RNA sequence: UUAGGCGGCCACAGCGGUGGGGUUGCCUCCCGUACCCAUCCCGAACACGGAAGAUAAGCCCACCAGCGUUCCAGGGAGUACUGGAGUGCGCGAGCCUCUGGGAAAUCCGGUUCGCCGCCACC
RNA sequence: AGUGCAAGAGCAAAAGAUGACUUGACAGUGUUCUUCCCAACGAGGAACGCUGACGCGAAAGCGUGGUCUAGCGAACCAAUU
RNA sequence: CCUGUCAAACUCCAAACUUACAGACGCUGUUUGACGCGGGGAUUCCGGUGCGCGGGGU
């Protein structure tokens, strides 16, 4: 029952949010792969009225450039209590935020008859704490 | 749900089963809908026409009973997706079925894949259903060549199962021949 | 009243109640009826293409042929016959 | 099986009202037609209630009625027993009154008028504005009741 | 404007806000009056002044008969007396007056009505036992202020 | 249907929750990117090729009514309103008698945790 | 929420948003309803067809304009093919 | 939670009733030919009142 229960690493999300371009190339230099810009909704006040221009960027890290890339990206932030989700996921920040989940959450995310994720099934805030404490790092 | 004013969806988009907005259009035409459903391990091709309390099946075809005529090999890949489409289509010309049309529901509409042979099997059985030839796989995607040339990359074998070593796409040869035969136990 | 519109006092017979709201199924959209057949004239809110005029809206009519994939309903208006082109989701089959 | 008789006129009365008192076969005031108790007959002595008269008459009465009141389809004629037994299905006016009772046949069926034109009421009746609950005439009677008028109405 | 004009019920609903603009504010101050910290089944007695006739009385009708019903309230009992009275009814009905001739007929916003059915509640008190003949009383001026003849009801209270 | 496909009706089917179920069987989660195809970035998805493991998901199976929905009983209630008639009452607004219809609220008690169709299948 | 604008109405694997492709807002000719409940009347309008040429999609299919109901004008005369 | 009231331009409800078609009963038509169709000739487009429902107005 423990194998099909125990958590891993989906998705590891870096972001780099100006609004005013240059952040494209430190990111191919330290993950792995081609990064994407990120454009935004509603008229703001702060030069920021256009809706159809670059903002942000950001890269999605699946399989093993996701656990590489954390080998050098945890030892850095000290991690905290208040500073998980209610679905188990935590972000440390430059912005990286890690999609930790349980072996069956392609349910959710696939086409052909998908259906969410239970209550019984979503991976605890405390369950997630002790999975992360259990690769190369401390809690608290 | 929250009350009266909420809003359940129907149960097959409850489900997420039958996409009604793209079925509609399929009915629209007259002509049976060409149900192609895949699946991980096999593949499904059915014949459904409209009915009164529901849809009526004329003539189904797994791939499970594909084995019953010659196959040893596995269910859920090209070579058997053609030859699933093509025992459809012979069974439905056996029920009067002249034409039909393509349903694939929730499957993507991409160049050469397996629902794409399931329509150009059908097709090759007699039936007359509205395609586009250059969408469709080549003769050699269709046969099997694609699995050949992953198994000629070895070090480690592909298939567990004690069937054989550089894999045999001619037993889509060897089946095809005996489906174009009128004597065959449908 | 204040204007002369084809849609002019229609807020209750072109709306539904919000439990019929949405997408409307299929199978009566796609329904097939035969010359000389009865059918009922209520016009579905979700549907838009295929309509008649609402004044029409709970009449009984008798189909004499159709017009592509449309039908050719014959009412009596008061005393005046008239061939309503009506789809089949505006239809529903008599007793 | 009810005897409608009709007490009010044409004067004012609904053009709808006018019309079911005439497709029950009255058109004058005093004038009575012997109707079955069906679904389609009991919606009509209904929507007629205010301008009429009803209720199940005995067999006593309307024997005396039928004697006096009856007349043919077509001509001036007494309706005696000896007219009854030789054109009708019955023996004498007896079977005729309880064929009609029982709702076997009708007046039309037997060759007399759907019509019983009675004589208005001697002593008078008991008044055209309220119901017979409230001391009046209209509506339905009782079998005693419709009796009275009936026999009044000779 | 005398109340003959308004006491009757003949126009149509018209309280809709958001189509009547220009609305004179209600005259009425306190829809609850006394003791409002204490509750209604904390008094053995509950008196009620019930309207015979189905009128419409205007704000200034609802708040003058209030006003000398809750006065003398005031005046027997003390300014913290032991009672609770109530105005369960609010004026919501938007009246009108045409003020030219008969050519653009429909008036301009004057005031504020409650609409009363017959047999209904205008005003409901709950008091103490010995305080009940004083009430009787404090309803027997405050019928006089607004249209119809009234009942005085004691809903609780066997003890007589 | 010892887990399948397509549906009709489109909450009696929702929401929430308990329990049980899978050696070459089905369906999945699951494993893996040479190809067909793919991501504005990620074989995540989409597509493709395949079984080391798995019943924890989903799904299939038995069950709970607390919320929502359907219907049924009784209570409210033949009350509110009402089609027809009246030389019936009221100064009046209005009410009432007779005839034919007939609610909604809410309360208690039940039901409902989907029904059916075509096909495929130890 | 949004869907150009009044109000009412429609809409969620879409009629909404983004992307790419595209110009059907195309030519010609009708049935029907509307304008004008019933019940005659023009212009205008709408749903629905057919012949021809295109756009898109694998395909059914959809596109005779913007989801529906407002944005329109006879003769003579003027210009244009 | 407790508590007090409303809606011509509100609606989880919802009649009576009105209305399309069909069957049946009644009535009407097949020498008084209905229903329908074609043609000729009008008058008429100041209305009023009672009851029911209204909208405006003291
Ligand atoms: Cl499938
Ligand atoms: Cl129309
Ligand atoms: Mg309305
Ligand atoms: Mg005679
Ligand atoms: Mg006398
Ligand atoms: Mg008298
Ligand atoms: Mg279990
Ligand atoms: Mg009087
Ligand atoms: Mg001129
Ligand atoms: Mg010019
Ligand atoms: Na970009
Ligand atoms: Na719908
Ligand atoms: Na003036
Ligand atoms: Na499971
Ligand atoms: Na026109
Ligand atoms: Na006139
Ligand atoms: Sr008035
Ligand atoms: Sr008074
Ligand atoms: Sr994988
Ligand atoms: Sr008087
Ligand atoms: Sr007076
Ligand atoms: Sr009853
Ligand atoms: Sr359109
Ligand atoms: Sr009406």
């Amino acid at each position: 029952f423990h194998e099909m229960r125990e958590p891993r690493i989906e998705k590891v999300v870096v972001h780099m949010g100006i609004g005013h371009a240059n952040a494209e190339d430190i990111l191919g230099e330290i993950t792995g792969q081609m990064p994407v810009r990120t454009k935004a909704k509603r008229t703001v006040g702060e030069f920021d009225i256009r809706e159809g221009d670059p903002i942000g960027a950001k890269v999605t890290l699946r399989d093993e450039m996701a656990e590489e890339f954390l080998q050098t990206a945890l030892p850095l932030a000290e991690l905290a209590t208040s500073q998980f989700d209610d679905t188990g996921n935590f972000s440390f920040g430059l912005d990286v935020t890690v999609n930790l989940v349980r072996p069956g959450y392609r349910v959710a995310k696939r086409d052909k008859a998908s259906r969410s994720i239970p209550t019984k099934h979503r991976l605890n805030p405390a369950d997630a704490v002790a999975f992360i404490e259990s690769t190369y790092d401390v809690e608290v | 749900a929250t009350g009266p004013r909420y809003k359940v969806p129907m149960r097959r988009r409850r489900e997420a089963r039958t996409d009604y907005h793209q079925r509609l259009r399929l009915l629209k035409s007259g002509k049976p809908r060409l149900v192609a459903r895949k699946s991980n391990k096999h593949v499904r091709a059915q014949l459904v026409t409209l009915g009164p309390n529901g849809d009526d099946t004329l003539a189904s075809a797994h791939s499970s009973d594909l084995a019953e005529y010659g196959w040893e090999a596995p269910t859920g890949n090209m070579p058997s997706a053609y030859l699933t489409g093509l025992l459809a289509g012979l069974r439905a010309q056996e029920a009067g079925v002249e034409e039909a049309v393509l349903d694939i529901g929730l499957n993507s509409p991409t160049p050469g894949s397996k629902v794409f042979a399931i329509q150009e099997g059908a097709i090759d059985a007699g039936l007359d259903i509205p395609h586009n030839d250059d969408v469709l796989a080549d003769w050699q995607r269709t046969r099997g060549a694609h699995i050949a040339e992953y198994d000629e990359q070895l070090e480690e074998p592909l298939y567990s199962g004690d069937f054989d070593a550089a894999d045999l796409p001619e037993h889509f040869d060897e089946l095809r021949e005996t489906l174009l035969d009128g004597d065959i136990e449908l | 009243p204040s204007s002369n519109g084809p849609l002019e006092g229609t807020r209750g017979k072109l709306k539904n109640k919000p439990r019929d709201r949405g997408t409307s199924p299929p199978q009566r959209a796609v329904e097939e009826f035969d010359d000389g057949e009865k059918v009922h004239l209520k016009i579905d809110p979700s549907v838009p293409n295929g309509r008649f005029h609402p004044r029409f809206d709970g009449q009984t009519g008798t189909v004499e042929g159709k017009q592509g994939d449309a039908y050719k309903v014959d009412i009596v208006d008061g005393g005046k016959e008239k061939t309503i082109i009506v789809t089949a989701a505006h239809l529903r089959r008599q007793e | 099986m009810h005897a409608l008789v009709q007490l009010r006129g044409e004067v004012n009365m609904h053009t709808d009202i006018q019309d079911t008192l005439e497709m029950l076969n009255i058109h004058h005031v005093n004038h009575c037609t012997l109707v079955p108790e069906t679904d389609a007959y009991r919606g009509m002595v209904a929507k007629v209630n205010d301008f009429v008269a009803f209720g199940e008459p005995s067999q006593e009465t309307l024997e005396t009625v039928l004697a006096t009141r009856a007349e043919p389809l077509e001509g001036d004629a007494d309706v005696d027993d000896e007219w009854v037994a030789e054109h009708t299905d019955y023996d004498d006016i007896s079977g005729l009154a309880f064929a009609l009772l029982s709702e076997e046949t009708t007046l039309r069926e037997q060759g007399l008028s759907p019509t019983l034109r009675l004589h208005p009421p001697r002593g008078g009746h008991d008044g055209v504005k309220h119901p017979v609950k409230e001391g009046g005439q209209l509506g339905k009677h009782d079998t005693e009741g419709i009796d009275d008028l009936l026999e009044a109405m000779r | 404007k005398p109340a003959s004009m308004y006491r009757d019920i003949d126009k149509p609903a018209y309280t809709r806000r958001e189509y009547i603009t220009g609305i004179p504010g209600s005259k009425i101050a306190q829809h609850k009056m006394g003791r409002k910290q204490k509750d209604a089944d904390d008094y053995p007695v509950q008196i009620s002044l019930i309207v015979e006739e189905t009128v419409q009385l205007r704000h200034g009708s609802l708040e003058a008969s209030r006003l000398s019903a809750n006065r003398h309230l005031i005046k027997e009992l003390g300014e913290e007396g032991d009672y609770k009275m109530t105005l369960r009814k609010f004026p919501h009905q938007v009246l009108r007056e045409n003020k030219d001739g008969m050519r653009a007929a429909f008036g301009k916003i004057v005031g504020t009505a409650a609409r009363v059915q017959a047999g209904e509640q205008l005003f409901t008190a709950y008091c103490n036992v010995e305080d009940a003949e004083h009430v009787k009383e404090a309803f027997r001026r405050a019928y006089n202020k607004i249209t119809p003849s009234c009942r005085i009801k004691v809903e609780r209270g066997e003890e007589l």
